């Protein structure tokens, strides 16, 4: 089958990240197709390449980015979320008029629209939250 | 084509989530699915009328729940039970209008308040649920 | 001679719960953010937190209230409402400043 | 046909509670993350759970009860312990995913 | 000089607040202040023993929580109303031992299960409280 | 009295960081001090440089840097939590090998040890979290 996958929050402050990754790193394995990882509210945080978390833990960013690369995974970060946040890529920062970008390479920021057109096309919708 | 559902159980400002969770609602508007809006515990609190933010330094989003039949929403619900136990009635909630210039449909409300067998009806019927 | 914050709806959360458990005998309790709920009357806890005002002094958040839609008249009789002036007001007549996340 | 996910520990949220109500015959029940809680035999939810095992088929997450420091046979008989693989299969074996936040 | 209470009331790994407020006990040890920990509701959980993490992909941060010790919290409280809601009993709980050199004590465990009259006592006794 | 204020939460997704300026507002009109504004957890995230929110609505983290302008607080950001979450100053960037800061001019980075000082110091230490 094919699964939309919704992360709402942070990477670390809650688990919703890392149970969301476990998910589907099964049904990437079980032949199942993730249509797309789409991430909301303080979810668009798991995209930053700024992170250097403890090196004797996992890394967050560095493991969805990894996973993404394996299974050519279409990852999205909301604009209006990361807008509200901090989470920039080259266009928001000339936009925004901003000095510098945070976003790591292997995610993409678009439009809400891409969440609602994922819940069509795929089979299931599984939120990770709080 | 799909039944697509909006479950919202957190009360606002607390938290973003009732706010980001209507924006969702107003983006897949424009997908023409079948949608319905249901609040359900603290969800309920999202819909209260007479709203004011200043105190605050927020925002007053309230007026954009009004807008939701602009936005084809048809069908928006209340737990029954979640407002009793917030000592909450009808009267307490803000009353969203529906009006279609084809079919001549023009209602001054449609927020309806429904029992817990209604709602878990409304669940078995849904083909997504975003939850936030 | 202590002030509990709780932030937390109670229908929500247990923060309230524990915290009424815990205040003792003067101490004073100070609701804001979802935690307004709480003051509300006719609620299902009304019955417990019309209790607690037999030994705590209970406090509630007027801006946190007011964004919520409620007036100060759907507050049950006893709460005190205060704006952010007199949240610090309390902070500094009381003791020590507990929060209840 | 609905997979209903809770992910809040029981004595910290309403999210299991409000899931119990709604949840109707035949569907299953997914706890994992901090929700494995309420699938430990002798707590204060033992018998709400209990009574859910009647009509709904209840799952917890192995990862996360063994992460928190309980073994298989520390849950309520009757519900069945799955890993991240089981999980997966729930979702596809039920119609519709509903998460409990 | 000053009494401090770290109020823990929180499960471990469901969120970051079980390890990060552990982070803020461990840098409090320098400033020899009075200190206290206390584990109430949810919180008691951050002590149970046996935990095993590998199926989750965290690291398995528990074992900090008996060093607590050698960073000379001495004091270090579990509500028992909290347990016995949870079904758990001290066997369920990890030891923390503490031992000085100048005073030779040496205590294969220091953490003390108490009543809710003896958590509202340490709460008074307090100057600040940590909350996570 | 002088106050030691704590954040545990990230901007907007909790009213924390919101309910923790206001409290700081009225207590500085009074006369108040206080002595530290520390962010932990996701509270870090209120210090970057990198948010466009709606304009319609309030900006957390300019709001903050006013409030440290007019009345010259000392607004403190964990290292620890930072590094895991992506706040990144000059120092940080160098020592961590990245390509660009996001940390708002008006916020240091520093160690935990500043949240206990400040509570030492300080008369009153008031947590702002969920």
């Amino acid at each position: 089958m094919k699964f939309a996958l919704q992360i709402n929050e942070g990477p670390y402050q809650h688990q919703a990240s890392d149970s969301a990754y476990q998910f589907a790193k099964a049904a990437l394995e079980k032949g199942h197709e993730i249509f797309r990882v789409f991430f909301y509210h303080d979810g668009v945080n798991n995209s930053t390449r700024l992170t250097t978390p403890p090196q004797d833990d996992r890394h967050i960013v560095n493991r969805w980015a990894e996973l993404a690369e394996q299974y050519e995974l279409d990852m999205v970060v909301c604009v209006a979320a990361a807008q509200r946040r901090g989470i920039v890529d080259e266009g928001e920062a000339s936009r925004n008029g901003k000095d510098a970008t945070n976003i790591h390479p292997k995610f993409r920021i678009s439009g809400l629209g891409q969440l609602v057109e994922a819940a069509i096309q795929a089979d299931r919708l599984v939120v990770f939250g709080d | 084509v799909k039944k697509f559902m909006y479950l919202n159980r957190k009360a606002p400002y607390g938290t973003i989530y009732a706010w980001e969770a209507l924006e969702v609602v107003l983006i897949g508007a424009a997908f023409d699915q079948d949608v319905c809006v249901l609040f359900l515990d603290d969800g309920v609190y999202q819909l209260t009328r007479g709203q004011d933010t200043k105190g605050i330094g927020m925002k007053n989003f309230s007026p954009t729940y009004r807008t939701l039949g602009d936005y084809e929403v048809r069908r928006i619900y209340v737990d029954r039970d979640s407002l009793e136990a917030r000592g909450l009635t009808q009267d307490d909630l803000v009353e969203i209008a529906f009006e279609d210039m084809e079919t001549e449909e023009e209602f001054d409300n449609i927020v309806e308040v429904i029992d817990s067998a209604r709602v878990s009806e409304l669940m078995n019927e849904s083909d997504a649920v975003f939850s936030f | 001679s202590i002030l509990h914050t709780v932030n937390k709806s109670p229908f929500e959360r247990n923060s309230l719960e524990s915290c009424l458990k815990f205040a003792t005998e003067g101490a004073s309790v100070l609701l804001f953010e979802d935690g307004i709920y709480a003051a509300l009357a006719g609620t299902r806890v009304e019955s417990q937190v019309t209790e607690a005002l037999g030994k705590l002094k209970l406090y509630v958040l007027g801006p946190d209230l007011k964004a919520r839609g409620f007036s100060d008249e759907r507050v049950i009789p006893g709460i005190s409402v205060v704006d952010y002036a007199g949240f610090v007001d309390l902070t500094t007549e009381c003791d020590t400043v507990q929060a209840w996340l």
